[PDB]
Parts: structure tokens; C-alpha cells; sequence
């Protein structure tokens, strides 16, 4: 067959062929190596005139009959229909004018927030909403050895079918793929996530793949799906990430080393539980670090480029109840009202920065976890301040807005000074509630700031910033102040 | 100074004759590097190269979510490489910092959108329930196969994104190419290849030619064992270039160069009209294949349009690439530049009214460089060589009307048919000014509106064929109909 | 009960002094597309939601300044 | 109402206005314009303003009061 | 039909028993690829997901006639041809 | 080459020399029926002729007899009768 096959390619025709045998398999493999553009097997000139018909080689080119055959005949036109009439509207056009802002952009906000104390048995209801039964728990073995996942697979009864507690910090690829076939072999059909930002963000990969299928790389694009993913419920452990809100899910490629995104409306968590026992025995570092980054959060979302008013009342609501409330909590801390409150703070910070996008603070936050495993949280807060003075002088009255938020008094003001003392407020506070505020406590060697601020430079968070970065020069003089 | 090498059989090599030719930065007429100037022999090195990668390779057989796997490899490589590339861009093509600081991440995202889709929704087996012959009972479907040695020909506008735009298209869907940048940008190709080694691509995929002259481009259209032709550059080359392949019988895909029509209806915002019509006439100074170069605008509205488009014009500022600053870049070339100045002299020749521009620009603390200050033709004649012949410079020709069915008569009055945009208030207006419009595609309240999955090309003589989404896809592969 | 905490139901407050019920769920699902020049984003709207049929809903007074008719423009095809 | 939950409609054979609740009668998109309150005279901007300042303020004092509204009534009040 | 087969018997040498059938798949062809298009042809396809964010907007692609064509044809099959 | 002076789109459909294969397996007679018809069907002036016979060694010698006395069973006449 092989030199029967040779036989028959050897030739600078390829118009058609035929095969006559006993058995179809051999005959289709015999079939599928001819270099012809039609194949007959136990037949001969079977014309049709659904059946495409042409020649390869020296044989010509295009095709007859069928829709390939009437495709021929017509011409292809693309028309778009642009969403908006008025300048700067589109950031391309930004290329060629002084003004880089472009606040067209579309809000919403789908979740389903549930909240309060002893608001956890909602979640058997919420499962009968979403119409699913097989609930598989994801999480770590820190979050899973304090028994709130027991109290979450006690609260879903009969509609928990499995716990994965194998989620590591900082998840890759593989953790994505291990966690999906875990909760495939258990058959589930909805995924609850009860820990921090990173168990949330593997979560909605999970719940991607079990949808679609195949593997976590492949996945990995911006607005390409379609139709709503597995539903998600999640249930934080940390007083702000902000991620049970939003469309955005990070993950490690340990081939590349660099962390990838999947960015998506549709991977939205459909609801929350902001259950204040799941913060209540936080310890005070990891309370102080993630105060820090829902501030972080909120300050930024209300100065980058696409800043917009409904974002600009979160960031501004979620600032008021951090600074009210984390004081309370450093000093009394099973406080469950100010744990709520500061939830809810968190909540709203990533309602606001799911719109209105992070700046240079997150961008030199991930290369510091990517590179020096540093937690999100210690990177956002001791970078929160160096990059607002950093921006001081480009963002307009945000910051005279946000120091108003913290109470610090702007009766009457510079624009600049209002911007120098809301970097002051944060300062107080930072120091009155016990933060870390230097690189050089956490290890980072001087010399390799130069590879960090290379490495800053290859995020997606540039360019919403208000303060457009040159390059990695500016990205150096940053990484040198925080030292 | 930095060396470059060809990319032949999955790895960098000298020429044969060691020759090497050196290329210049057109912002300051300083040279950049030395690239290895490829013959005849390189050439045949590389088509038998990429025959032997597609005849024996294992590239062709492996399944279409065994490629997927490798050209996301490809696409991680290629990320990685984001500022070099960007940087070289601008050093050897003109580009502002600003508009080639996207073209890794904008060719990483292609490769995996192109690559996914090939994987999960592209028909390489589809079915025919009824064939329309009941005299031969069986089962008739249609497989897709790849068609073999690819050739892709790009040219100096946007080196990076055609690139991209070739590769992706040639090696997702199961074929080799042989690439053969344009003379004046070879390093970006050069560069892909580097991220197309480190991401173990199989040898002989992708092969990379760099070579002054045409020799080298002849010898790879006359050539017995290449199966396609995809060529992008000026009409009068790509009528030669098919006239060269029609004597081997092989597919011949062409994208040749538009005068794309931008007109502005009398209820469009004036505003958002004048922005968008000088970032569509502007944009990498004039020298995008789809620049709307003729602007069509109702008499209603001419004279306020007139004054905003002026003050618009000259608002653009003109300096080095690299600087993040500017908005408009130098000339690919001195030659670029002297036919640019000898339109201009045509048109002023024709009674053309020059509103602005028209001579060269000085970029202050920089000795050297194509610079060309943008420029406004007025009181122009549909039948002006200037509104008929395509230029690839920073001129537009304004051509007033008084109806939406002139206006489309005057666009339609070309033998380009390319692109072209709209601007009105009303989407029903738009639509039907469009639907007559006898382009390739068109822009409504918007231009330049790149997109993935939506195919483009030429109508008329702007070649034939198009690229991106299925429609693109379709082109890289043949079609067999199996009957049992 | 999706509740398990004192004040949760309105009901058991009939035997209290203190009347509050601050136990509710929040959603908010609208789409919302502001800006200048936004009207066209309506075209694509209803590409999304699936709809090829769209019908005005509106008054005497709104229909009078030709504020519909700007929205017919819009939809286009989409109208009927 | 292009973001609420409740419809009121009268009934002219009862002569009250009756009432449907649900959240699945909210729109799915709203288009906010200026093209379509540029024109609106001065007592129908200064009442509506007052319609909304009355919900913004109302909200924030109702039985079942939020956070979340709170931030929501305040900013529009702001705004107002 | 008849007149059909007749003269194309008479003129290319087709036999009657293949050249009967000429009139008759000709016509079949003729109905089923209107139906087809009139049916099953995507003369207006959507694009949901174009891969750029910065453009939003609808888009779709326009099929349309290309415009005079010039079809030759060989002394094979005249009629089917 | 005329049609490329004026950037036009062509279709070509050129003649071929269509590789008809038999494998061992094969059913004999059915085999040789569609040889024979394949081969000449209007005396072999259809472009998708198969005028290259392959046939496998263990099966050539029956195969070649009843080819033989199948060709020689044709009748070559009057188009009309």
C-alpha cells in the first residue's frame, strides 16, 4: 500500500483517485495520503452537486459545487459598527493627541452578595437558585487545618460531594489542571472556594476548564468567552482581594516564569458569603496586609486613566470604612462589626478596580511575588504611598478626594499639597496600625532592583496609570525610594 | 554594533558566500546592524528545508491540539521578547515607541486566538447528508488538508504584525513558510525567529531570508517545489510576481495598496469626525496600507470641518521614534521621501490648494532624517492623479460633495477598493452608505479597527483573497472530498 | 432558614423593642453605558442580548423632540 | 426605575396603584445619553433632581439600610 | 430534454444513454443550489468575539457578488459544463 | 498570465492523470467493473479519467484476464443508437 501510495503521488496531477478494497479502514488510509482533490473508494465518477470537486498540483485550483463551490463567486466585506461617536473614545486614537484618558467604559456588577452573621446557611439556598447539587470545596492546607471548610461542607449537607485542599500559594498551571481533574472525577457541577485571593483566582480557572474542557493554557485569553462558565460561589478568608468580585484570575506559568491572565466578565464568582467567622481569627500581619491592599486598591482605582464616577464612589466608600474600622480591629480583634465592615470595604474595592483598573503599584507587586515570592498584600502596601507621590503631580483633585476619605482636612489646598498630604494620611496610618514600610526587611538584594524594574515593565498595568512610565528608569528610581 | 544571521532549518546560520549588507535607522541616518545577505544557494537551502519538514516532518501529522500546545509555547517565547522587539521596531522601521510597544503582545495573542480556534471550531471534517445523487449511495464528507511550502513576501509597513500575520497563518493550520522581509526592516523577522527556536519549534517550519536585490524573491516564486504564494507590497510587483507563478500553476494570494475613501456626512459629530479622519490619514505617518487618504466631506458641513482639521493637522508633533513624545515618526526612506515631495509638486502642478504642510521637518537636537510635515490638499477633483494615484505618505486630498449617493459615486470612482470609513450620526445612514461601497471593509465612526477574527482585503486591484478568522484560515488549506 | 443570627426575620420583630432587619442580598446586573456619543452602543447591545426584534416603548411629549427617532437611527434594522 | 426591581401601575377599576417585585423585571441595559436631558426644561430637571435626592436620602435612613446604599445614597447625594 | 440530449449527441458524440440525463441533472443542480443559497447560504455572518478591546462595537461580514464573470468551457461535458 | 495584468480573479481547472488503485482485497469483478468504467466512460475524455491502473502483484494475474475479456466486451457504435 505504502509504495502503491508513492506510486500514485508521483505525478503533477492531483484532480482525483480511487481505491478499491475489501475493508473501508484500509481503503480511507490508503485514501488519506492521496495527494488529489477527490477520492472514490469501491465507486468511480460519483458525481454530486453538494460534493466539492477540483484539483491539486497542476491540476488548477478552487473548488465547484457545494458552498465552496458558490463561495467562488462572492466577495468577503467587514463592517463595523463602532459603539461610540465622540472623540477620545478609542485608546488607539490616544497615539497621536496630549490626552491619554478614556473613560468609555461599561459597568456591572452581577454578584450576588450575602452577608451578615450567621449568613453561611444561605448557601443551600443560593445552590437550589443556581440549579446545581454536586458542590466540590476548593482551598489550601492553612485555610483547611482552622476548620472553616468544615463548616462550609457541614452548612452545603447533602450538595457537597468532595474537598480539594491540595491549592498551593502562588498556583500555576499544573495546580489549575490537578484541581479541575479532582473535581471532574467527583462529578461536580458548581466549585466553592473558601480562602485568599490565590484560591479564588485557581477557582475561576477551574471552573473555566471544567466548562470548556482541555487544558489551563489554553484558556488563557482576554473577553473570549461567550456563554456563562461553572458557577462559582466564594467564600474569602481575608479581609480584602477584592477577587470574589472580580472578572480578572492571575496564574504562575512555571515554564515562563511569568504570571499569565485570563481576563473574562463570565468568570465573575455568581455569589458571596461575607461571613465575618471567616475573618474573625485572622491573625494581626495578614490583617494589616490586606487592609493595606483593599487601600491600595481603592486609591489607585480612583486615579488611573479609566477612572469613573460610580468607581470613584466605591473607591471612596471602601476608604472611609478601612480607616474607620481597621483600628478597631488591630486593637480589638474579634471585633465582628468592624470585620464586617472592613468585608465590605474589601468588596468594594474590587468593585472598583475591576472597572477602573490597577496601576504601577500592581505591576511592581507581581514581578516582587513572581520573582521573590512576596506576598501581594506587604508589596501593595509598602509601594502604596512612593507610587501615589509618584503620580502626585498627574492625578488631579482624586487625591484631594481621597485624603477627604481618610480626614484629612482640604478646606483650602494646592492640588499638589492635597496630594502630599493624602500620602501622609496613608503614612499615619500605615504606621499607627504596625505595617512594614521598607524592601530591605523582606530580603530583596539592592543589585537585583535593576532586574525587578526590567521585569516591571512586561505587565499589563502600565498605561493605566496617571503618570505614563518612560521606561525602566523610572521603574529603578521607584524600587530605590521603597528601599 | 549587533550581527544578524539567516534562520534556515531551525537554526541561525551565515550566508554562503558569507556576504552581509547593513541597515540605517531612518530617524538618524545612523546604521543599526549588519545582517547576512542571503543568495540562490540560501534560498534552495531553505525550500528543500521546508519541503523536508513537510514531507517527512512531523509537523503536517500531528493533530490540530498538538500544535496548539507548541504555538502557545511560541506565543509565551514571544512575549517574552516584548521590549527588544518593540525597540528594534522602532529603530528600523520608523515607529513611534508608543504604537510598537504592542506588536509582541498584539502577534502573541493572534497566535493563540488563531491557534484555539483551529483546535476547537475550525471544520477539518464535515459531513455531506445529501450529496444530490441518489444514484451513488455512501457516505460523502470533505477533509481539510494543508497545502505544503508556503512562501510569504512582506513589506517594510508593518514588518512585526505581517510577520505575525504569515507565520501564524502558514504554521497553524499545518504548512512550512519560508519568510522574505522587506529589505529595509529585516531584523524583526529575524527576531520572531529567535522566539520560534527557543520554543522548539521542528526544524525546517519556519525558515527566515534576508537578500537585497530580486533574485532571491524570483527564485522563490519560480520555484517547482513551492505550493503558495503570499505576497504584500505594491500593485505593479504583485501583477509581476503572479505573471512569474503562473507558468508553475500556484495558489497566489495578493494584497496590494489602496486610496481608501473616508467620508463625512453631514450629521456626523465634527469633533469625533476631524479626530478620526486625522488619526486614519496619519497614523504611522501615511504609510498604513488602509490609509483613508481621501476625505470625502458634504458640503454642508465644509467650512466648519475645514478649520478643526487644520488646527487638528497641525496640533501633531513630529520627533525621533524612541522618543515617547512624539506622534509622527520620520520616512521609511530617502527615496519614500523624494516621491512624497514629488506628488506633492504633481499636485501643486494640477491647481491643487495646499492648506498646510508640504515641505520637510527638522527635529530640533536631531542632524539627519526623513522628516515630512504632514500635509492637506484642497479644492481637489476626484480626477486628479493625486486623487487617483496612492502615494504612502502624510498627504490627504479633500473632496467636498453634496449628496450621499455623489459621494458614494466618488468613492466607488477608483480602482482600489481596499478599505474605506464612515462618519454620520444616524447607523441607519452609515449602514446604507456602506452597503454600496465596493471595498474590502469598512469603518463606521471609527478606522484602523484591527481585529482578529475579522478578515480583510482588497476589492478591484488591491489584490484578492483575505486574512484573519476563518475566512483567512481557508486560504492555507486544500479541500478533499471522500466518497465511500 | 438562610439565617442564623438574632433580628434576621422581620417576623420575630413583632416581639421587640427594635425594629431593624439590615439582613438583605444585593445585586445589581444592569449594564450600564454612559458617555458621549454612547447611543450607538445599542446596535451591539442588542447583538448580545440576542434580540433581532426591537419595538420603542414611549409618550406623546418624548416622541414629539425626536428623541425615538434618534434611537430608531440607532437601532437601525433592529427596529421594527 | 431603569435599575429597580418594582413596577407601579394603577388600577382604574380599584383606584390604586398596584405593585409587581421581582428581580428578574429589571432591565437588562440602560443608555444614559446626555442627548437625552440636554433639552429638559427647568422645572422638570429641578423636580426630578429632588425625586432623586429624596431616594438618595430616604435609603439612607430606611429600616433596612446598608452599607453598600449608604455608599450609593451618598454619592449621589454628592453628585446631586 | 430530448432536443438537449439529441443535440448534444449529435455534436460531441456522447452516447444517448449517458446524454438523455444532460437536461435533467442540469435542472436538478439549477433548483437545489438556489435552494441552498436562499436557504443555508451565510450572505450575513456575525463576528462575537473580534479579539480587540479597544474597538467595541458590532461586527459582521457582508457577502456580495463579485460582478461580470467569464466562464470557458472545453468540448468534455458542454452541457454539464 | 492575461487575466494577472489586470489583478483578476481566476479559477483553473486543468486535466489530470487520476491513479486508479486495487488492492488485494479487493473484490475481483466488482474491481474490474470499475476499472473498465472508470477508464471508459466516453472514451476516456473525462478530465477525472482514471488512465493509471494500479494493481497489486497478488492479484495481477487473475485481474488481468478479466480486464482483458471486460475491455473486449464493449461495443463502439453510433452515438444515437
Amino acid at each position: 500500500d505504502e509504495e502503491a501510495v508513492a506510486i500514485a503521488n508521483d505525478s503533477i496531477y492531483g484532480l482525483a483517485g480511487g481505491v478499491y478494497s475489501g475493508s473501508n479502514a484500509r481503503a480511507q488510509r490508503v485514501a488519506t495520503q492521496l495527494r488529489t482533490g477527490t477520492v472514490w473508494i469501491n465507486n468511480y465518477h460519483a458525481f454530486g452537486d453538494f460534493c466539492p470537486f477540483g484539483g491539486y498540483k497542476q491540476s488548477g485550483f478552487g473548488r465547484e459545487m457545494g458552498a465552496s463551490g458558490l463561495s467562488e463567486f462572492v466577495q468577503v466585506k467587514r463592517v463595523h459598527v463602532s459603539a461610540y461617536a465622540s472623540v477620545g473614545a478609542s485608546p488607539a486614537m490616544a497615539i497621536l493627541s496630549d490626552d491619554k484618558k478614556t473613560p468609555f467604559v461599561q459597568y456591572n456588577a452581577p454578584t450576588n452578595i450575602i452577608s451578615g452573621h450567621g449568613s453561611l446557611p444561605a448557601i443551600y439556598k443560593e445552590m437550589v437558585k443556581l440549579g446545581c447539587k454536586r458542590a466540590v470545596i476548593m482551598t489550601d492546607e492553612g485555610v483547611n487545618a482552622t476548620g472553616l471548610p468544615t463548616l462550609v461542607r457541614e452548612a452545603l449537607d447533602d450538595f457537597c460531594v468532595g474537598v480539594y485542599d491540595r491549592i498551593e500559594q502562588d498556583s500555576s498551571l499544573d495546580t489549575v489542571d490537578a484541581a479541575a481533574a479532582y473535581a471532574r472525577e467527583c462529578g461536580a457541577d458548581a466549585i466553592v472556594s473558601v480562602g485568599g485571593g490565590s484560591v479564588i483566582d485557581t477557582s475561576k480557572a477551574v471552573c473555566v476548564v471544567l466548562k470548556n474542557g482541555g487544558k489551563c493554557n489554553d484558556h488563557m485569553a482576554m473577553l473570549r468567552l461567550q456563554e456563562p462558565q461553572t458557577p462559582h460561589i466564594a467564600i474569602p478568608t481575608t479581609s480584602g482581594t477584592g477577587s470574589e468580585v472580580t472578572n480578572v484570575a492571575v496564574i504562575k506559568n512555571k515554564a515562563v516564569g511569568r504570571k499569565v491572565y485570563i481576563l473574562d466578565p463570565h468568570i465573575v464568582p455568581n455569589s458571596t458569603i461575607l461571613d465575618p467567622r471567616f475573618t474573625l481569627g485572622l491573625p494581626h500581619r495578614m490583617t494589616v496586609t490586606t487592609a493595606l491592599d483593599a487601600m491600595t486598591h481603592s486609591i489607585e482605582a480612583l486615579t488611573s486613566t479609566r477612572s469613573q464616577p460610580i468607581c470613584d464612589g466605591q473607591a471612596l466608600q471602601a476608604i472611609r470604612l478601612i480607616s474607620e474600622n481597621l483600628p478597631r480591629v488591630v486593637a480589638k480583634p474579634h471585633d465582628e462589626a468592624a470585620r464586617a465592615n472592613l468585608q465590605l470595604a474589601a468588596t468594594m474595592a474590587g468593585w472598583a478596580f475591576n472597572v477602573a483598573q490597577v496601576g504601577l503599584a500592581h505591576a511592581m507587586a507581581h514581578t516582587l511575588g513572581a520573582i521573590h515570592d512576596i506576598p501581594h498584600g506587604l508589596a501593595c502596601g509598602i509601594m502604596l504611598p512612593r507610587v501615589m507621590r509618584f503620580n502626585v503631580d498627574h492625578a488631579g483633585h482624586k487625591l484631594a478626594l481621597a485624603a477627604q476619605a481618610l480626614g484629612v482636612q482640604t478646606t483650602g489646598m494646592d492640588a499638589r499639597e492635597a496630594g502630599l498630604a493624602a500620602a501622609q494620611a496613608v503614612e499615619a496610618l500605615m504606621q499607627s496600625v504596625d505595617h512594614p514600610r521598607y524592601l530591605s526587611d523582606l530580603g530583596v538584594p539592592r543589585d537585583n532592583l535593576s532586574n525587578l524594574a526590567a521585569h516591571a515593565m512586561g505587565d499589563a498595568a502600565i498605561m493605566f496609570n496617571a503618570r505614563p512610565v518612560k521606561g525602566p528608569q523610572e521603574v529603578m528610581a521607584v524600587y530605590e525610594e521603597a528601599y | 554594533m549587533d550581527s544578524y544571521q539567516l534562520f534556515l532549518d531551525g537554526e541561525f546560520v551565515d550566508a554562503a558566500d558569507g556576504r552581509t549588507f547593513t541597515t540605517t535607522d531612518p530617524g538618524n541616518e545612523q546604521p543599526v546592524a549588519t545582517v547576512a545577505q542571503a543568495g540562490e544557494a540560501d534560498a534552495l537551502r531553505a525550500i528543500e528545508a521546508a519541503r523536508w519538514a513537510f514531507d517527512h516532518g512531523e509537523w503536517p501529522k500531528m493533530t490540530p491540539q498538538e500544535r496548539a500546545a507548541r504555538i502557545y509555547d511560541f506565543a509565551d517565547h514571544v512575549t517574552k521578547l516584548a521590549g527588544r522587539l518593540a525597540m528594534a521596531e522602532s529603530m528600523d522601521a520608523g515607529h513611534v515607541i508608543n504604537l510598537s510597544k504592542f506588536w509582541a503582545a498584539n502577534g502573541a495573542a493572534l497566535l493563540r486566538n488563531l491557534a484555539h480556534y483551529s483546535a476547537n471550531s475550525f471544520p477539518w471534517e464535515e459531513e455531506i447528508p445529501y450529496s444530490g445523487n441518489v444514484g451513488a449511495p455512501g457516505r460523502d464528507y470533505i477533509r481539510r488538508e494543508p497545502i505544503g511550502v508556503c512562501v510569504g513576501i512582506i513589506p517594510w509597513n508593518f514588518p512585526a504584525s505581517m510577520a505575525f500575520w504569515k507565520i501564524s497563518h502558514a504554521i497553524i493550520m499545518g504548512n512550512t513558510i519560508v519568510l522574505k522581509p522587506a529589505t529595509q526592516t529585516p531584523l524583526t523577522a529575524l527576531i520572531i525567529a529567535e522566539a520560534a527556536k527557543a520554543a522548539g519549534i521542528p526544524k525546517g517550519v519556519i525558515n527566515v531570508i534576508t537578500g537585497q536585490g530580486r533574485e532571491v524573491g524570483n527564485l522563490l516564486c519560480t520555484h517547482p517545489d513551492v505550493d503558495k504564494i503570499s505576497f504584500t507590497g505594491s500593485t505593479s510587483v504583485g501583477n509581476n510576481i503572479m505573471k512569474l507563478a503562473a507558468d508553475s500553476t500556484k495558489r497566489v494570494t495578493l494584497e496590494l495598496g489602496g486610496k481608501s475613501a473616508n467620508i463625512i456626512l453631514d450629521d456626523a459629530d465634527l469633533d469625533a469626525a476631524v479626530e478620526g479622519a486625522v488619526f486614519g490619514t496619519f497614523l504611522h505617518q501615511g504609510q498604513v496600507c488602509e490609509s483613508g487618504t481621501r476625505l470625502l466631506v458634504s458640503s454642508k458641513i465644509y467650512d466648519a470641518f475645514i478649520d478643526k482639521l487644520k488646527a487638528r493637522t497641525e496640533a501633531l508633533r513630529v520627533g525621533y521614534p524612541l522618543s515617547p513624545e512624539s506622534h509622527l515618526g520620520p520616512l521609511v526612506s530617502g527615496k519614500q521621501l523624494e516621491t512624497v515631495e514629488g506628488y506633492v509638486k504633481l499636485g501643486l502642478e494640477e491647481g491643487a490648494t495646499l492648506l498646510t504642510g508640504g515641505h520637510r521637518v527638522e527635529v530640533p537636537g536631531i542632524s539627519g532624517g526623513h522628516y515630512y510635515a504632514p500635509t492637506i490638499f484642497t479644492d481637489v477633483d476626484n480626477r486628479m492623479r493625486i486623487a487617483q494615484e496612492e502615494i504612502f505618505g502624510p498627504v490627504v486630498v479633500v473632496i467636498r460633495f453634496d449628496s450621499d449617493e455623489e459621494a458614494v459615486a466618488i468613492a466607488n470612482d477608483s480602482i482600489y477598493g481596499l478599505a474605506g470609513g464612515v462618519y454620520s450620526g444616524s447607523n441607519a445612514r452609515a449602514q446604507r452608505v456602506a452597503t454600496q461601497l465596493r471595498t474590502g471593509t469598512v469603518w463606521i465612526n471609527n478606522y484602523h479597527a484591527f481585529g482578529d477574527f475579522c478578515p480583510f482585503g482588497g476589492y478591484k486591484q488591491s489584490g484578492f483573497g483575505r486574512e484573519m478568522g476563518a475566512s483567512g484560515l481557508s486560504e492555507f488549506v486544500q479541500v478533499k472530498r471522500v466518497h465511500v
